[PDB]
């Protein structure tokens, strides 16, 4: 499916918008950075003990994430695991009708649910760098990956 | 007809490991990935849609974003903590309040099963501070007009089911 990256990104810079007065968007950048990395951190993390059955203390944990956060010269937030980018989409129009769209024949709320969720998540990445280069989510991956590594 | 339900309350207080232990019906994640559920009502099939707020705790300009079409929210803390009873009428119920005024809730208590332990209670009773009784719990949810109050424990599962049963009660109005 195709969608317009753009549109989305001003109707989310408009709800930001809201907020305020002035229409400031220079915290929610600033938050939702953190936070989008944080949790892209936190998945990379997930995804390595699943397949090992590892367990990483909390310390370990730290030292990770200060090494991504020295490698990317970005604050981050071990807690960060819920970007309000996904969250905008989820409730948006035009990414709803481009849900329906994609789940054509099929709406079993389950289906059509874990298919909005999956969409949400290519979405919101794809909006993530093309807004927030400050890294793209590969290489955080790549990153934690090697940070891992090194402290795991 | 998918019923929104959003968790919110202060970090530490499990939002997550409640999420997790409650689709546990394996690896316990730290994302929490939207995720949705039928559920059995009065012999009618529902579908739960859940989603979490974790880490947002302290990103004020997040959390607005996950509002917006709510149908019910469990304005969580934990009966061993305080702070976190005492941020539902400081900054919760307010800030849902604000954002979706029309919108119900259930005042959440989770970690029940702390509540009967001596080490929590101890280093508890330092502060000068006592976990939470349901009595001044539900006082708090009439005050702030909490549809109803329930608790349970992520742990042990008490309690868990009937907290999301609930939740579609209040949302089907």
């Amino acid at each position: 499916f195709v969608i317009n990256h753009g549109k989305l990104t001003n109707q989310l810079l408009q709800a930001v918008a809201k907020q305020t007065r002035n229409g400031d968007t220079q915290q929610w950048f600033q938050q939702e950075q953190t936070t989008y990395i944080s949790r892209t951190v936190n998945r990379t993390l997930d995804d390595y003990c699943r397949s090992n059955n590892s367990v990483i203390s909390k310390e370990t944990k730290g030292h990770i994430f200060r090494a991504v956060e020295n490698a990317l010269q970005q604050p981050l937030d071990m807690n960060g695991a819920q970007s309000s980018i996904g969250h905008f989409l989820q409730s948006n129009k035009y990414f709803n009708q481009k849900v329906d769209e994609q789940c054509g024949k099929r709406v079993d709320p389950i289906t059509r649910f874990n298919t909005q969720t999956k969409m949400i998540e290519q979405v919101s990445q794809e909006i993530f760098e093309r807004n927030f280069s400050g890294f793209k989510v590969s290489e955080i991956k790549a990153i934690t990956q090697n940070a891992i590594l090194e402290h795991v | 007809q998918t019923i929104k339900c959003v968790v919110v309350g202060d970090g530490a207080v499990g939002k997550t490991c409640l999420l997790i232990s409650y689709t546990t019906n394996e690896y316990v994640p730290t994302v929490f990935d939207n995720y949705a559920v039928t559920v059995m009502i009065g012999g009618e099939p529902y579908t739960l849609g859940l989603f979490d707020t974790a880490g947002q705790e302290d990103y004020d300009r997040l959390r607005p974003l996950s509002y917006p079409q709510t149908d019910v929210f469990l304005v969580c803390f934990s009966v061993v903590s305080p702070s976190s009873f005492e941020n539902v009428k400081e900054k919760w119920v307010p800030e849902i309040t604000h954002h979706c005024p029309k919108t119900p809730f259930l005042l959440v208590g989770t970690q029940i099963d702390l509540r009967d332990d001596p080490s929590t209670i101890e280093k508890l009773a330092k502060n000068k501070q006592k976990p939470i009784t349901p009595e001044t719990a539900e006082k708090l949810a009439r005050d702030l007009k909490a549809v109803k109050y329930v608790e349970c424990s992520a742990l042990t599962q008490k309690g868990l089911k009937n907290v999301f049963d609930e939740a579609i009660l209040a949302a089907l109005e």
